[PDB]
C-alpha cells in the first residue's frame, strides 16, 4: 500500500482470466454468428473490445498511474454480475464491482 | 426452403379420413394421384406400403412432413431406417389403439447411438 | 521429403492453423451437443403427446363413421383437393448451421367441405371436423422441431469426426516433420564451425613456428 | 535509401533479412502467394511497419487531409480479415457474421484498386496524396454506412443489391486519373460520397 | 504483339490465379471434407485437372504454335464468368474472348 | 548393377541416398508401413520409377504378353488408391462412391499378393514373366467389370459378396506352381476369366 | 537426490532433460495449473512413474501399514476415472451407471486429501507414515462397499444422502490432528470403519 492498494492482487486475477476467455469468444462469434451466441461468451466479447480499447490503449502523452488504472478496471468488470466474479474476495467485490 | 406445403400420411383408414377433413392432404388435379395412403390393417401387404413410402419421400417432392403410424412403420422397418433425410421429415406417431414405443421410432434409434 | 533449409517458419504456422482449429471446433461441437440434448428431451415428450391426441380425435371420428351407417371416408376422399393446414419454411441459424424450421398457416380463404346435411348423420360429421382441425394443428406445430432435430443429428456427427481428425493425425504430423528437419539443420551449422577450427589449427601451427 | 532485400537461403530467416529489419524503420511487405496470383506489390499490415508514421500523418494534417483517421480504419479492415479467413478455411462458411462479411468484401476492393497496380493502372506515373486519400475515403465511408445498416435492421443481401451502382464505381476507381475537381483532388470520388449517403437511405428503409 | 499477341501476357496471368486456388482447395478438400468448399472452389478443382491433362500434356514429337497455345488458354477460362476476372483489363478481354 | 543403400539419418534426404538417386536409372522405393505389415519388397507407384519401362513394354508385347496396357493400368489403380486413402482416414468413406470403394479393395489385394514374395515356397518367390502377366490381367478384368457393374446398378458390399469364393481363389493363386498349362500360363488362370465374366452378369442384375 | 531440469533450448527435447529421465527411476511431473489451484506439489499418475516402488512398499508392509495392496488399488482408481470423464464430455451422464459415478467420487477424495496441500495447518506441514496409511484405508473401504450396495439395490444419490457425516469427516482429516486414536495413528479413521459397515447395512436395506 501507499503506491498500490490491497485490492490490486485480486483484481489482477479477474482481469487476466476474463481477458483470455475474451480472445476464445471472438473466434466462436465468427462461427456461430451474433444472433446465435451464448450469454457468457457475449459478455467475454464485450470485455475484449473495452479491455483493449480503454485499459491497454492510452495516449502518447497520457500518464497512467497505478491508482488511475485500478479504477478503469472496475468499469470493465462491472458487466459481469457478482456471480461470475469470484477470483475476488466478496469483501472487495462488495466495495467495487 | 419453401417448395413443399403438403403433409402426407401413412395411417389407418379412420385416422387418415379425419386428417383430410381437417385439410392436410389432397388428391392432386393434374397428376391424379393421392398425396395420402390409407391402410386396411393386416389386409394390405407389406410390399404396397413400401411403394407408397418411396412415393412420398422421392417420387414426390411437395411433401413437407411425412406422418407414419408406429404399427405400420414397423412392418416396413428396413425402408424407414434406411431413410435418413430431412426432406421430407419422418415423424412416427403411435397407431390407433397402440401405445408409444421408442423402438417403432426410426429417428429415436439413430439419435441414441453416437450421441 | 520436405525442404531442409528454413522450412521451420512455414511448418510453425501449420501448427498454429491446426491448434486454432482444435479449440474453435471443439467450442462449436460442445455447443451443438449441448443443444442436441435439449431437443432430445423435447422430442421424446412430444412423440407421446401427439400419440394421445391422434388416438382421441381418431376414436371420435370412428364412432361417427359407424353410427351413420355409411363410410364417411369415401365422401371425404373426393372432397379433399386442397389442404387448409399447410407450412411455410424458414432456415434458422442454430449455431453456424442452418436448420429447417416450419411455421404453419391455416387458409381462411378455404371454405368448409360439403359432407354435412346428410340428415342426422350430417350433425355427426359437423361436430367431428371441429375437434379434428384443432387436433391436427398440434401434430404440425410439434413436427417443426423434428426436421431440425434430424439435421442436427447428421451435422453433429460430421463436426465430431473433424475434432478427432485434427487432434490425432494432423498436429503430430506437424511435430514429427518439424523435428526431422530441425535435427539435420542444427548439424549443418555446427559442423561448419568444427571444419573452420580444424583448418585454422593447421594454420596456427605453421605461423607459430616462424 | 530504398534497399531491396530478398532471400539468401530462407524466406526471411536468412542473415540478410534478419539484420536489415533491426536497423530499418520502414518495411513494406510482399507476399509470394499473392505475387503468383498477380496482386503485387502486396503489403500486409503484419509484415509491414513504419516508425515515421506519427510525424508523417501530422505533416499531412497541415497539408490539408484528415489522413490519421483514415489510417486507423485502413488498418482495422485488413487486420480483422486475416483472422476471419483462418476461421473460413478450417471451419468453412455456413455462417459468418453480417459485419464480418462486409469487412471481407471491402478488403477485396482495397486489394484490387491499390495493391494490384503495376501496368494495370492506366495512371500510375505519379499519383498525388489527395487522390489516394479521396479514393480510400470512399472505401471507408462505404464500410461504416454498411455495418450500421445491418445492425439498425436490413438484410445483408438487400444491402448488397441496393449499393449496386456505387459499388461498381469504387471497384473501377483505379483506372481513373485527375481530370475533374482540382489537379490533385478528383470530382468523381467527391461525387461518390454524396451518392453513397443516398444509397444508405434506400438500403435502411 | 508482332510475334505473339497483347493478350499473351494477360491470358497467362489469369491462369496462374485460378490454378493457385484450385491447389489450396484440393489440400483443404482432403482434411475437413467438402464443408470448406464454396462455388468458386468446386469450379477451381475441375479447372486444375482440365488444365493438367489437356494443356500441359503432349507427345515428344509434338510441337506447338504460340497463337494456338493462346486459343487453348481461352478455352480453359471458358467455364468461369467474366466478373470473377480481374488480372486482365476489361478492354483486352472483350476483343479475344 | 543392382545396389542396396541405407540411411543413417533416419530420413531419405541424407547424402548417400541422394547421390545414388541422382545417378540411378531404376528406383524401387521402400515404404515402412507395408514392410511393418510385411510385404518384402514393398513399393507404391509414387515412390518408384523405371525410365526403361517404355522400351521394355514394346519388347514384352512381341513375347506374348498384353504388357503395355497392363503397365499403364497398374500405375493408375495404385495412384487413385493413394488420394482416396487420405480422404477415407480423415473425412470418412461417406464421401466416396462405390466405384472408388472398389479402387481401395482391388488395390489392397495387389498389395498382399504381389509385394509379399518372402514365401515358404519357390512358387511364392518365383513368378515367371508369363505368371506375372496372367495374374495382372485377371485382376484388371475384375476392376473394369466391377466399376461397370456398380454403375449400371450394384453395390460394393453386394459385389464383394457375390464373387466371394472366386476372390479367395485369385489370392491363393500365387502359391500354385508355375510349370502347368502351356508353361506357366495355366488353364487355372484361363478358366478364371470366364468365371469373372459370368459373375458380372449376376452382379449387375 | 532430487534434481530439477528445465528446457535448455525452449524444448523438452533438450539433451539434458531427456538424458536424466533415462538414468532416473523416479519421474514426478509438475504443473502450472495445479499450483494456481493451490495443490503443491503437482504430481499425477499419468506424468510420473517410480520403479523403486516395489521395494519401498514391501518395506512398509512389514511395519504395520497394509501399504502394498492399498497403493496398487489407488493408482488404478485415478486411471480409470480419466477415462470415465471422457464419456461425460461426449455422451454425458445418461450412459454412466451408479458404480462408474462412485469411481469418480473416490478419485476426487484421493486427489483432495493427498495431492492438495498448501500448509493449511501444522498437519499438512508435517504428516507421518501412519496418517497417509489411514487416509487411503478409508477410501478403499468405502469403494468396495458402495459399489456392492448399488449392485444389491441402491443408488449413488441414496448413498450420498445417508453417508453425509462420515464422508465429510474423511475429507477433513487433513486439518485435524492424527493423534486422536493414539499418538500418530488417527482415531477419526479407526471409528470410521465401524460406521461405514453400519452405513452399508442401512444402505442395502
Amino acid at each position: 500500500e501507499g503506491m498500490t492498494r490491497k485490492d490490486h492482487g485480486d483484481v489482477s486475477n479477474q482481469l487476466y482470466a476474463k481477458y483470455a476467455i475474451g480472445k476464445d469468444a471472438a473466434a466462436m462469434k465468427a462461427v456461430v454468428g451474433e444472433e446465435a451466441l451464448s450469454i457468457e461468451d457475449k459478455l467475454s466479447l464485450e470485455f475484449l473490445e473495452k479491455f483493449e480499447k480503454t485499459f491497454i490503449t492510452q495516449g502518447a502523452y497520457e500518464d497512467r498511474t497505478v491508482f488511475e488504472s485500478l479504477d478503469q478496471a472496475w468499469s470493465l468488470l462491472r458487466i459481469y454480475p457478482k456471480e461470475m466474479l469470484n477470483r475476488i474476495s466478496p469483501k472487495i467485490l462488495d466495495e467495487f464491482y | 426452403a419453401e417448395k413443399r406445403t403438403l403433409i402426407a400420411v401413412i395411417a389407418d383408414e379412420d385416422t387418415t379420413t379425419g386428417l383430410l377433413l381437417a385439410g392436410i392432404g389432397q388428391i392432386t388435379p393434374e397428376t391424379q394421384e393421392k398425396n395420402f395412403f390409407v391402410y386396411q390393417e393386416g389386409k394390405t401387404t407389406k410390399e404396397e406400403i413400401t411403394d407408397k413410402f418411396n412415393h412420398f419421400t422421392e417420387e414426390r417432392d411437395d411433401i413437407a412432413i411425412l406422418l407414419i403410424n408406429q404399427h405400420i412403420a414397423e412392418n416396413i422397418r428396413a425402408r424407414v431406417d434406411s431413410f435418413t433425410n430431412a426432406f421430407p421429415a419422418i415423424l412416427e406417431i403411435p397407431s390407433k389403439d397402440h401405445p408409444y414405443d421408442p423402438e417403432k421410432d426410426s429417428v429415436l434409434k439413430r439419435v441414441r447411438k453416437l450421441f | 521429403v520436405f525442404p531442409t533449409r528454413m522450412t521451420l517458419g512455414l511448418m510453425k504456422t501449420k501448427l498454429k492453423g491446426a491448434n486454432q482449429g482444435y479449440s474453435l471446433l471443439k467450442r462449436k461441437s460442445e455447443a451443438l451437443t449441448k443443444r442436441f440434448r435439449d431437443i432430445t428431451k423435447r422430442i421424446d415428450d412430444a412423440k407421446q403427446k401427439m400419440g394421445r391426441v391422434m388416438q382421441t380425435a381418431a376414436f371420435s371420428l370412428a364412432e361417427v363413421s359407424y353410427a351413420t351407417g355409411e363410410n364417411i371416408g369415401y365422401q371425404v376422399q373426393e372432397s379433399v383437393s386442397t389442404a387448409r393446414f399447410k407450412v411455410r419454411a424458414r432456415q434458422e441459424n442454430v449455431s453456424g448451421v442452418y436448420l429447417s424450421q416450419f411455421e404453419s398457416y391455416i387458409d381462411p380463404e378455404i371454405n368448409d367441405f360439403r359432407l354435412t346435411g346428410l340428415g342426422r348423420g350430417g350433425q355427426q360429421v359437423q361436430r367431428a371436423k371441429e375437434i379434428y382441425s384443432r387436433a391436427v394443428e398440434t401434430l404440425v406445430e410439434l413436427a417443426s422441431l423434428q426436421t431440425a432435430f434430424i439435421i442436427l443429428d447428421e451435422v453433429i456427427k460430421v463436426t465430431n469426426r473433424r475434432v478427432n481428425a485434427i487432434e490425432h493425425v494432423i498436429i503430430p504430423r506437424t511435430e514429427n516433420t518439424i523435428a526431422y528437419i530441425n535435427s539435420e539443420l542444427d548439424e549443418l551449422d555446427r559442423e561448419e564451425f568444427y571444419r573452420l577450427k580444424k583448418v585454422q589449427e593447421k594454420k596456427q601451427n605453421e605461423t607459430a613456428k616462424l | 535509401i530504398v534497399a531491396a532485400v530478398s532471400p539468401a537461403g530462407g524466406d526471411f530467416s536468412d542473415p540478410v533479412t534478419t539484420a536489415t529489419l533491426g536497423i530499418t524503420q520502414v518495411f513494406w511487405g510482399l507476399d509470394k502467394k499473392l505475387a503468383q496470383r498477380k496482386h503485387f506489390p502486396s503489403i500486409n499490415t503484419s509484415v509491414s511497419y513504419s516508425k515515421y508514421t506519427n510525424v508523417l500523418n501530422k505533416f499531412y494534417d497541415s497539408n490539408y487531409p484528415e489522413f490519421p483517421v483514415l489510417r486507423d480504419r485502413m488498418k482495422e479492415i485488413l487486420s480483422n480479415a486475416e483472422e476471419l479467413e483462418q476461421v473460413v478455411q478450417l471451419v468453412g462458411k455456413s455462417a459468418l457474421s453480417d459485419s464480418d462479411k462486409i469487412t471481407l468484401d471491402v478488403a477485396t476492393l482495397i486489394k484490387e484498386d491499390f495493391l494490384q497496380q503495376n501496368g494495370y493502372s492506366t495512371y500510375d506515373a505519379f499519383c498525388p496524396i489527395w487522390k489516394t486519400f479521396d479514393m480510400m475515403r470512399a472505401f471507408i465511408s462505404y464500410h461504416d454506412e454498411a455495418q450500421k445498416a445491418v445492425a439498425n435492421g436490413a438484410n445483408w443481401s438487400k444491402l448488397a443489391d441496393s449499393t449496386g451502382d456505387v459499388k461498381h464505381a469504387v471497384s473501377s476507381s483505379k483506372f481513373f486519373e485527375p481530370s475533374r475537381g482540382e489537379k490533385e483532388v478528383h470530382g468523381e470520388f467527391e461525387k461518390l460520397l454524396s451518392t453513397m449517403q443516398e444509397r444508405f437511405a434506400e438500403s435502411t428503409d
